[PDB]
């Protein structure tokens, strides 16, 4: 390579990104949410079609954040082996912080479960409050997400190997055990007895398995952008930055489960 | 000019060949996964589907079960069963997310 | 597939890269259209919560 | 123009806003302490005619605009986000995108702030947003809401910030920077970052518990129902305490610098120093309940709380005499800066003697939610990271601005706002110690001594800090003649002994950081050919 | 040791080829905490005079006069290095008055 | 070395005494000048 | 008409680096579907050459007036930090070598010239 050609490209491996207005759109984006949502819990305004705008703007907002990530990563191509670092890097700090929003929910069940308060009955769960039954239907979401970890596995290595019949098959296995998840996990809901209004014990029961089922309806449609880059030829052999990041969240998501399968399930009845 | 030096040639068919031991590797345990999925996975949820779907039958003739006699009256509520601090501002004043008016019923003893 | 062909429109474009792909004008001119309108409603209602008025 | 300022992906311009937003906001919080101050002077109401609210209020925007957005943004995201990259030596920082986000997201909870204070109710509650108060029974519009949706705005600035900072430490450093060998500022960077990561997480699931529970009807605090009050204590100051250290550790880095430039010999004992600022942020999360004495804890727990948060001592008094030991041979230059850094060196280890007399379970039941702590408090913090700010402001702005600021007009702000805050924050001490509580606007009468005191010594603040913003105003007007004529210093390290003045002007700067060595201001491309090192 | 130390700063005096080595050698030489021997300030001296640097002689004792921290031992290396100052030619700075 | 520090130290500890006694006696002189 | 580089040295920028897509019904690969700096580091990889240079300054020789280190650069000027021959010896000291400069090492001695290649 001569010294003239090698001075007509970059000195180092990290990415320059152009301005771009997108930070800002999120920030108005999120201002008119916490304005409006503060509005109508109180009145001011009526009706809510205000909150429903605020958040189709919000996420359509962070679709074309997600739309530019993309396209300098497959048509310009700047995300060299230092930057994929990084990415990685970057969303494994990200989990942590995801982990320990669950490990303040697991706090706040451990301290009303060891020393039930005296409002409640002696014991817990509470007096009159028929708890979800571990064997009967929720067994049922365990086995499912098992599975899970196990379809994604081939599905990765497959595109390894080179061979994009299993690769995509795998994909379409994984995406439809989780929406069962979801819509199992949505059944559960509308015939439980107890209601988020249930004292104590409803609030961490709901919160714990209801950020958890808020974050798998966001890892489906995670799996349903990998389905689309795949199909049309966006993800190679070698290079998947955008799918190593969805098996560690798939994965983690499962032992987040196995944690709330154990004490909010069985160690709670 | 030359830039950079002599290429190594050593970091080269180093690097050349661990792409094709990675791929190999891929290439077996991918089979390896197909056989638990297949041998493993598949027979338990079927042995937990059959299950689960005659359970949940004789859960739902219970359901229905519930709507046909009122008789005597709902079972009373603790102190703290249903918490009003402030209605709801979504639609009525008294109504969760997700209510099934057949097992949700919140009448008010006065 | 067309992968090719779209890396030989978004480089060499001189354009900012939202506006590159020739679909683009389809989702940008009604996103500003509704973008306006989210941000600039709740701000009416600001002076007439002040005040105690509720609607 | 609109794309370069809002727009911005470069990070000395987010940095410039980050700093811009910070005075603005410093103005507006420093003027409601004045109002305090003028409210406390007298026994009865003074001034603000019998409105108990309206002074809870001003004290709650005053702690949250002093903290979270004066000290976070030019601490964290206004020196942190400058010089983190280019002493490393990083073009820039490694998300460039959402550093962006970071930035923009404050200003939004600036108007979440301002109109909750316009809002009928307004928040009363104290920056410790503690539940059965701010319930809706008791606060019962639509204000502590507003607040609590600040809270969120920052906390996710801060948090995004937090993971930009450790990639950009881990994997973009020079040729020669082994993560053995760094400048000792970055070390306090990346260390309160780690600190953030894992404490913000605890706040934001209390927060919203305390949001769901006013709006959503989940029992998470109310007593009607199961719910514990003392269950948010837990969470919130699981990061509050840690949060005590997020304010101090990047100040520690700042004086580490400062006392070895214009003292010419290098610091005492490096790797201790980032030993024991690793063990202070390690440490710090075993001791959080010190602030829950008397909320009636257990025996046994009080006894390991006690022993664990005596701890903290051994690391912090290495600090303190390690940079006693870097001045003890070399060559002092009195200017500026250094009269800051020899200020803190006294004023936070006064702080911190009663920081540990605060410690002891037992006697903590007579100097609890009065004046003392306070007092306390406000070394650490007015004397110890306000300080260790104007420090760094006065050490590195020549440098960032390219323009200089006449000397003996910053010396008589540096002794006024030093004999200003001794003469505020010294007296408290006397008033805690005789039972006075906190968090109340008019006192018995046997109180009114030390207070009228502490009102005359606001005001002497209050005038530097408006030379301070007439200071800015001639560095940025005619600053370019401030260097032709002899009104400022231009060299931070005069010649040794044996140096000639011919030869000092061919090696003009002897650093170890490499901030020094850019031009003045610095490129927007720092770094095209990467520096190498050792 | 001392004596290690004396010996090593004798050679590397001799070794300084420029006006900003010389001036770089002794600073490196006042910094240590132990006041220099009289052999190693008769060394100094002929570098100066090697280098072509009269105000760096003069400066030598005026290192040397804030560094001996006695009024005798000033006059003891005041002594010994009569006969090489005087045949160099380099003033005090008391004499020379500037 | 009794000779030489002599002349320095014990001076200091006069001076050191007062200097002390200023930032922490100040108010001191508040409460007697008229503490009225 | 203008064609993929296939090597290091047939790169004349970027519209060489674009390489031929993959073909229905396989999955891509690296040689199939890079595109821009990305591609110009893995045809680097294939041979024995690293295009980004981490390699520190060597502490081999102390380095005199009269043989100075040199210091390659593609600016006008670069940024060294010297710690003595054994590397460590020292404190750090940056230092700034620039087109018709020399930096000194006011602690150590050292002297770097930049050899300015590039442009
Ligand atoms: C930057 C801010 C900051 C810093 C650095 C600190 C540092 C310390 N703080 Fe605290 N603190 C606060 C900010 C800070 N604090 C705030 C804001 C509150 C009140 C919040 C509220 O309730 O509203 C508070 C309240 C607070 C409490 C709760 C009091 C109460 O509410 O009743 C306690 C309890 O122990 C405490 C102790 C300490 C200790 C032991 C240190 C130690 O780190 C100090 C260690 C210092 C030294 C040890 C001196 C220096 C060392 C030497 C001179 C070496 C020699 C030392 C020995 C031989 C011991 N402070
Ligand atoms: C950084 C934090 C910070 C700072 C700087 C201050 C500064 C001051 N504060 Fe305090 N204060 C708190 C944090 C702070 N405070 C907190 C957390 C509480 C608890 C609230 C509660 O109980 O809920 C509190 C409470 C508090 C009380 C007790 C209220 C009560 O309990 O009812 C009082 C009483 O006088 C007081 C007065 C002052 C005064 C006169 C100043 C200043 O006048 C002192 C001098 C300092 C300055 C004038 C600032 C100078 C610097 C700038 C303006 C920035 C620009 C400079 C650079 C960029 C280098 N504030
Ligand atoms: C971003 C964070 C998530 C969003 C938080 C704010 C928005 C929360 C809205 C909650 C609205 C609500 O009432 O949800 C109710 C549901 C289920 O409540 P339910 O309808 O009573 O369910 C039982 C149904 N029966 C038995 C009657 C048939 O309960 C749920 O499904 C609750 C799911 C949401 C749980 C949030 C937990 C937040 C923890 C801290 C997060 C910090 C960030
Ligand atoms: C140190 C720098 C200065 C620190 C601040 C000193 C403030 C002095 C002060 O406030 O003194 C006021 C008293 C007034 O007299 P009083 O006895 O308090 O009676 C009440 C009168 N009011 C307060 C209603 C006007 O009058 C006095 O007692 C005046 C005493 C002044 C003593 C000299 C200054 C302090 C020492 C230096
Ligand atoms: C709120 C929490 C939001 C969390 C966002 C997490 C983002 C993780 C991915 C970060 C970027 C990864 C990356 O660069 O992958 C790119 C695609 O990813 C993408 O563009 C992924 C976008 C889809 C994420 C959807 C998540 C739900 C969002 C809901 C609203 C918020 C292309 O990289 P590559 O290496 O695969 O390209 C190979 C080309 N040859
Ligand atoms: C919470 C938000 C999600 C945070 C976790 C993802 C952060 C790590 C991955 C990452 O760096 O990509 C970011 C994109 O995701 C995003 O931040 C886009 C989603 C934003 C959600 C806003 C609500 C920033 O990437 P970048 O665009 O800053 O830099 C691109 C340089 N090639
Ligand atoms: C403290 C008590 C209160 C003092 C109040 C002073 C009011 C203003 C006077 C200005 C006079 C002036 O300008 O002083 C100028 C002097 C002399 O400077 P020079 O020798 O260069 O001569 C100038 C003419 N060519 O320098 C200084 O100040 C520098 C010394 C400052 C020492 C530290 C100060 C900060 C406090 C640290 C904590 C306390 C340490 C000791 C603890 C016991
Ligand atoms: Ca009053
Ligand atoms: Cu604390
Ligand atoms: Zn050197």
């Amino acid at each position: 390579m001569t010294h003239l050609e090698r001075s007509r490209h970059q000195q180092h491996p990290f990415h320059m990104v152009m301005p771009s207005p997108w930070p800002i759109v999120v920030s108005f984006a999120l201002l008119s949410l916490a304005l409006s949502t503060a509005l109508t819990m109180h009145g001011y305004i009526g009706n809510m079609n205000m909150v429903y705008l605020a958040l189709f703007v919000l996420l359509t907002s962070s679709i074309l954040w997600f739309r530019d990530i993309v396209a300098e990563a497959t048509y310009l191509g700047d995300h060299t082996m230092a930057v994929r670092k990084g990415i990685n890097l970057g969303f494994l700090m990200f989990v942590l912080s995801e982990v320990l929003i669950f490990a303040g929910l697991f706090w706040a069940y451990f301290h009303s479960a060891m020393s039930p308060d005296v409002t409640l009955g002696a014991c817990w769960p509470p007096v009159g409050i028929e708890a979800v039954q571990p064997t009967e239907l929720p067994l049922l979401n365990t086995i499912i997400l098992l599975s899970s970890g196990a379809t994604v596995t081939y599905s990765h290595h497959a595109l390894i190997a080179g061979n994009r019949n299993k690769a995509l098959s795998g994909l379409l296995i994984t995406f439809w055990l989780i929406v069962i998840f979801v819509t199992c996990q949505y059944i559960e809901y509308t015939n439980a007895a107890f209601t988020i209004s249930d004292g104590v014990y409803g609030s961490v029961f709901y919160a714990g398995t209801g950020l958890h089922f808020l974050h798998m309806v966001m890892l489906a449609a995670m799996l349903g952008v990998n389905y689309w880059r795949m199909r049309n030829y966006h993800l190679t052999a070698g290079h998947h930055v955008g799918y190593e990041t969805t098996i560690i969240y798939t994965h983690v998501l499962d032992v987040i489960w196995l944690f709330l399968y154990v004490v909010f399930y069985w160690w709670g009845v | 000019k030359p830039a950079f030096g002599p290429p190594d040639k050593v970091a080269a068919q180093k690097f050349k060949e661990s792409l094709m031991a990675t791929e190999k590797h891929a290439k077996d345990t991918s089979n390896m996964w197909v056989k638990i999925s297949v041998w493993v996975a598949l027979p338990a949820i079927a042995l937990t589907a059959v299950n689960t779907y005659f359970v949940e039958k004789e859960h739902a003739e219970h359901r229905e079960h519930l709507k046909h006699v009122p008789d005597s009256e709902w079972p009373r509520d603790y102190e703290f069963m249903n918490i009003r601090s402030k209605p709801f501002f979504w639609g009525d004043g008294d109504k969760t997310l997700f209510w099934n008016p057949v097992v949700n019923r919140h009448i008010e003893h006065d | 597939n067309k992968v090719i062909q779209l890396q030989k429109i978004f480089q060499s474009s001189t354009k900012p890269l939202w506006w590159r792909h020739p679909r683009s004008a389809l989702y940008l001119y009604p996103f500003y259209a509704i973008f306006a309108v989210a941000v600039v409603t709740p701000l009416l209602y600001i002076p007439n919560a002040i005040r105690g008025i509720k609607a | 123009m609109v794309q370069r300022w809002l727009y911005s992906t470069n990070a000395k311009d987010i940095a410039v806003l980050y700093f811009m937003l910070a005075i603005f906001s410093g103005m507006a919080g420093t003027a409601m302490s004045l109002i305090i101050r003028l409210e406390l002077a007298a026994p009865g109401s003074q001034y603000l005619h019998g409105n108990s609210q309206l002074f809870n209020v001003l004290v709650v925007g005053h702690a949250v605009l002093m903290i979270f957005f004066l000290v976070m943004p030019a601490l964290i995201g206004g020196f942190g986000n400058y010089l983190l990259p280019l002493m490393i030596g990083a073009t820039d920082t490694a998300f460039p995108r959402i550093n962006n986000i970071a930035f923009w997201v404050l200003p939004m909870g600036l108007v979440c702030l301002v109109t909750s204070t316009l809002v009928e109710s307004g928040a009363g509650t104290g920056w410790t947003v503690y539940p059965p108060l701010s319930s809706i029974q008791a606060h019962s519009g639509p204000s502590v809401d507003l607040a609590i949706f600040a809270l969120h705005l920052t906390s996710i600035s801060s948090l995004l910030g937090a993971i930009n900072f450790i990639v950009t430490t881990l994997n973009m450093r020079t040729n020669g920077m082994t993560m053995h060998k760094l400048p000792l500022f970055v070390w306090s960077i990346f260390i309160t970052a780690f600190l953030l990561l894992l404490s913000l997480p605890v706040l934001s699931a209390g927060i919203t518990m305390l949001l769901l529970d006013r709006n959503f009807n989940t029992s998470f605090f109310e007593v009607s129902g199961g719910g514990d009050p003392i269950l948010y204590e837990h969470l919130f100051w699981f990061f509050g305490h840690p949060e005590v250290y997020i304010l101090i550790i990047p100040g520690f880095g700042i004086i580490s610098h400062v006392v070895s430039t214009y003292s010419k010999k290098p610091v005492f004992g490096e790797i201790s120093m980032v030993y024991a600022m690793a063990s202070i942020g390690l440490l710090g999360f075993l001791v959080w309940s010190h602030h829950m004495y008397i909320v009636g804890l257990d025996a046994d727990t009080r006894a390991y709380f006690t022993s664990a948060t005596m701890i903290i001592a051994i690391p912090t008094g290495i600090k303190i005499f390690s940079w006693l030991a870097t001045i003890h041979g070399g060559s002092i230059r009195l200017a500026t800066p250094m009269l800051y850094a020899i200020a803190f060196l006294f004023l936070f280890t006064m702080g911190g003697l009663t920081g540990v007399a605060l410690a002891n379970a037992s006697l903590d039941v007579a100097f609890h939610d009065t004046y003392y702590v306070v007092g306390h408090f406000h070394y650490v913090l007015s004397m110890g990271a306000i300080f260790s700010l104007f420090a760094g402001y006065y050490y590195w702005s020549p440098q960032i601005l390219g323009l200089n600021y006449n000397e003996k007009l910053a010396q008589i702000q540096f002794w006024l706002i030093f004999i200003g805050a001794n003469v505020i924050f010294f007296p408290m001490h006397f008033l805690g110690i005789n039972g006075m509580p906190r968090r109340i606007p008019d006192y018995p009468d046997a109180f009114a001594g030390w207070n009228y005191v502490a009102s005359i010594g606001s005001f002497i603040a209050t005038l530097s800090l408006f030379l301070f913003i007439y200071i800015l105003y001639d560095q940025l007007v005619n600053g370019l003649n401030n260097k032709v004529n002899n009104k400022s210093v231009i060299y931070n390290k005069a010649p040794d002994f044996v140096e000639s003045n011919t030869i000092f002007n061919l090696n003009t700067v002897k650093s170890s950081s490499i901030e020094f060595l850019l031009t003045s201001p610095p490129a927007v491309h720092s770094f095209n050919t990467p520096a190498v090192q050792s | 040791t001392f004596e290690e130390f004396t010996a090593r700063y004798e050679k590397e005096f001799d070794e300084a080829y420029d006006l900003f080595e010389v001036q770089r050698v002794l600073n490196n030489c006042f910094s240590y905490d132990l006041v220099p021997a009289p052999a190693v300030i008769e060394k100094a001296l002929r570098a100066a005079r090697r280098v072509n640097d009269l105000p760096t002689a003069i400066r030598v004792f005026e290192a040397l006069k804030y560094k001996v921290e006695n009024e005798d031992q000033y006059k003891a290396y005041l002594d010994e290095l009569k006969d090489v100052r005087q045949e160099l030619g380099v003033p005090l700075k008391e004499e020379l008055f500037p | 070395w009794v000779i030489t520090e002599g002349r320095r130290l014990i001076p200091e500890i006069f001076q050191w005494s007062a200097v002390l006694s200023v930032c922490l006696g100040w108010p001191g002189a508040v409460y007697f000048f008229s503490k009225a | 008409v203008v064609k993929t580089a296939q090597n290091l040295a047939e790169v004349n920028g970027p519209e060489t680096l674009i390489g031929p897509g993959a073909k229905e019904g396989t999955v891509p690969t690296d040689l199939d579907q890079e595109t821009g700096l990305a591609r110009l580091e893995l045809l680097g990889k294939l041979e024995g050459i690293d295009v980004f240079d981490t390699k520190p300054l060597d502490s081999s020789r102390k380095g005199t007036m009269k043989d100075p280190i040199i210091i390659e650069s593609y600016d006008d000027y670069r940024y060294v930090g010297c710690t003595g021959s054994p590397a460590g010896s020292h404190t750090i000291m940056w230092l700034k070598p620039t087109v018709n400069e020399v930096a000194r090492c006011w602690e150590c001695g050292s002297v770097y010239k930049l050899n300015p290649v590039g442009v």
